[PDB]
C-alpha cells in the first residue's frame, strides 16, 4: 500500500500542476472580477505545457536522441553477453563440440 | 537453388518462402550478382507483407533504404494484406466507420 | 586537352548521411582542387573540423581493382589495424571509393563499430571523377542523403560509408583516377613534419600497410622507403598480389628467372629493378605471417614497425 500511494501520488503532481497552471490568479471569493474580465475576452503555452524550439535545436536534440538508444541497446547487449547462464551455455557448446 | 538455373530474384523469393535467412546471405547476396532494377524493392515488399523480419533487415543491409521503398500506394498495399498473423484492424474499421461496410472493401489511409 | 581547366570556387561542402546499409554514419566532406596546400588542409581538418592532431597516422594502400581475401586473415588484419587506430589516437588515410582494400577496411570498421564504443578518424581522400553521384553532393553546407546501393552497370563506384571525413580532390576530368596520389603524399609528408605534443622534437610518425596491390605498389613503396624520413612499411603474405611479391623477396636475401608471372609485359617488362632496390633497405620492410612467424597481432606489427 506504501509503494502504490508513492507512485500514484507522484503521478497526480501532475494533475495538480496543471490544473493550478490554468486557474485564474484570483482566489474564489474575488475570483468574480476574473470571470468578468473572460467576459470581455469573449467578444475580442510558451511554457507550462511545451517548450518550441528551432530547427538546430530539434537536430541537436534528435542525434543526442540516437546517441542515447545505441548506448542502451549496446550496453544492454554487453550486459547479455557477460552473463554467468550465457558463458555456461556458450562453453558447454564449444566443449561438446571440442571433444567431437 | 543451383538446380532451378533461375535468376537472382526467383533464387531470393525460394529462399524467402522457405523461411531461410542464411541460405539467401551465403549463397545469394555474394559479389555481383546484379538484381534487376526494382527487383529487391519487391522483395522488400514481399518480406513486409510476410513478416519476414530477418529478410528485412538483411535487405536493408544489403542496399535497400525505406525512405525511396515506402509510398503511399506501398503503405495502402500494406494495409490491405492477407498473409501473415491474425489481427483485428478490419473489427476496428467497421466500428469506426459504423457499420455500412460491403466485402472486399479497400481500407485507405484516411480510415486508418 | 592540355589540362585547360576553368578555375572556379568550390562548390561542393557539407554532410552527408548514408542511406542504405543498417548504420547513420555522418560524414564531412569537401571538394578541393588537386594543387591546394597542405596548410590549409590541416587547417580545416584542425579547426573546422575540430579533430585533434594525430598522434600516429596509418596509411593504407592496395589494389584499386576489387579483390578478396581469405577467411581467418581478413578477421586478424581488421581487427588488428582497428585496435591499432583506436587504442592510439590516429589518423587513417584511405582511397575512400568501395573498391579494393577500402572495401576490407569499410568492413572492419563496420565489424568494430557494432560491439565497441569511440569513433575511428577513417579519411577518404577519392578523386571527384569517380564519384557515382557527382550531383547530390553539389550542395552547399547541408546534410544530403546519399545512397549506398550499388549498380555494376554505371561503370563507377560509390563513396565507402563508414568513412568520418572525405577530402574529393578534382581536376578537371571525370571517370579516371590519378588527381589524389600527389595530394595525399603531399598531405602526409606536411603532417609528418608537425610536431606532436612531446618537447623532444619528435614529429608524428607515419606507417604505411599494404594489403594485395600492383605495378605501383612497388613504386610507392619506394617512394616511402627514399624520403628523407624513412617510413616503415607493413605488408601481408596472404593476399597473393605485389605484397606477396615483396614477402617472397624478403625471404633470400643478399634467381631471377622466376619474374615471369603472366602478370606484366611478359619477361621483356620486369619490375626486378625497382624490387631489389626496395629490398636494398629491407630493415624498415615488415612483414606479416600467419603461424610461421612472430608479431600475430597485425598491431603489435604495426606499433613495432614505428
Amino acid at each position: 500500500v506504501k509503494s502504490i500511494s508513492n507512485q500514484v501520488w507522484k503521478f497526480q503532481r501532475y494533475q495538480l500542476i496543471m490544473t493550478f497552471h490554468e486557474r485564474p490568479v484570483l482566489p474564489p471569493p474575488l475570483i468574480i472580477f476574473s470571470h468578468m474580465t473572460m467576459i470581455f475576452q469573449h467578444v475580442c503555452r510558451d511554457y507550462g505545457l511545451k517548450l518550441f524550439i528551432t530547427d538546430d535545436e530539434l537536430k541537436k536534440v534528435h542525434d543526442f536522441e540516437e546517441q542515447c538508444i545505441e548506448e542502451y541497446f549496446r550496453e544492454k547487449d554487453d550486459r547479455f553477453n557477460s552473463s554467468n547462464d550465457e558463458r555456461i551455455r556458450v562453453t558447454s557448446e564449444r566443449v561438446e563440440n571440442m571433444s567431437m | 537453388l543451383k538446380g532451378a538455373n533461375a535468376s537472382a530474384p526467383d533464387q531470393l523469393s525460394l529462399a524467402l518462402a522457405w523461411n531461410r535467412v542464411d541460405i539467401a546471405r551465403s549463397q545469394i547476396f555474394i559479389y555481383g550478382q546484379q538484381w534487376p532494377v526494382g527487383s529487391l524493392e519487391q522483395a522488400m515488399l514481399d518480406a513486409l507483407v510476410l513478416d519476414r523480419v530477418d529478410f528485412v533487415k538483411l535487405l536493408i543491409e544489403n542496399g535497400v533504404s525505406m525512405h525511396r521503398f515506402l509510398t503511399i500506394s506501398r503503405l495502402e498495399e500494406l494495409y490491405n494484406t492477407r498473409h501473415g498473423p491474425s489481427n483485428t484492424l478490419y473489427h476496428l474499421v467497421r466500428d469506426v466507420k459504423k457499420g455500412n461496410l460491403p466485402p472486399d472493401y479497400r481500407i485507405s489511409l484516411i480510415d486508418i | 586537352i592540355s589540362k585547360h581547366t576553368q578555375l572556379s570556387p568550390t562548390d561542393a561542402f557539407g554532410t552527408i548521411e548514408f542511406q542504405g546499409g543498417g548504420h547513420s554514419n555522418k560524414a564531412m566532406y569537401v571538394r578541393v582542387s588537386f594543387d591546394t596546400k597542405p596548410d590549409l588542409l590541416l587547417h580545416l581538418m584542425t579547426k573546422e573540423w575540430q579533430l585533434e592532431l594525430p598522434k600516429l597516422l596509418i596509411s593504407v594502400h592496395g589494389g584499386l581493382q576489387n579483390f578478396e581475401l581469405q577467411p581467418k586473415l581478413k578477421q586478424v588484419f581488421g581487427k588488428g589495424l582497428i585496435k591499432a587506430a583506436m587504442t592510439t589516437g590516429a589518423w587513417i588515410f584511405t582511397g575512400g571509393v568501395n573498391t579494393g582494400v577500402i572495401r576490407h577496411v569499410g568492413d572492419a570498421l563496420k565489424d568494430h563499430a557494432s560491439k565497441s564504443r569511440g569513433k575511428i578518424c577513417t579519411i577518404g581522400i577519392a578523386p571527384w571523377g569517380i564519384v557515382e553521384n557527382q550531383e547530390d553532393l553539389i550542395g552547399r553546407d547541408v546534410v544530403r542523403p546519399y545512397q549506398t546501393m550499388s549498380n555494376p552497370m554505371s561503370k563507377l563506384t560509390v563513396l565507402n560509408s563508414m568513412h568520418s571525413h572525405f577530402i574529393l580532390a578534382d581536376n578537371g576530368t571525370t571517370g579516371k583516377y590519378g588527381a589524389e596520389v600527389k595530394l595525399r603524399r603531399q598531405l602526409e609528408k606536411h603532417i609528418s613534419l608537425q610536431k606532436i605534443n612531446t618537447r623532444i622534437g619528435q614529429g608524428v610518425p607515419v606507417v604505411a600497410l599494404i594489403v594485395e596491390g600492383g605495378p605501383n605498389v612497388i613504386s610507392i613503396v619506394l617512394e616511402y622507403l627514399r624520403d628523407t624520413p624513412p617510413v616503415p612499411v607493413v605488408v601481408c603474405d596472404g593476399s597473393g598480389r605485389a605484397s606477396d611479391i615483396l614477402a617472397f623477396g624478403h625471404k633470400y636475401s643478399e634467381v631471377t628467372i622466376q619474374k615471369t608471372f603472366t602478370y606484366t609485359r611478359t619477361q621483356a617488362q620486369h619490375l626486378f629493378i625497382i624490387l631489389m632496390e626496395c629490398m636494398k633497405k629491407k630493415e624498415l620492410i615488415t612483414v606479416f605471417r600467419m603461424g610461421s612467424e612472430g608479431h600475430q597481432d597485425i598491431d603489435l606489427a604495426i606499433l613495432t614497425a614505428l
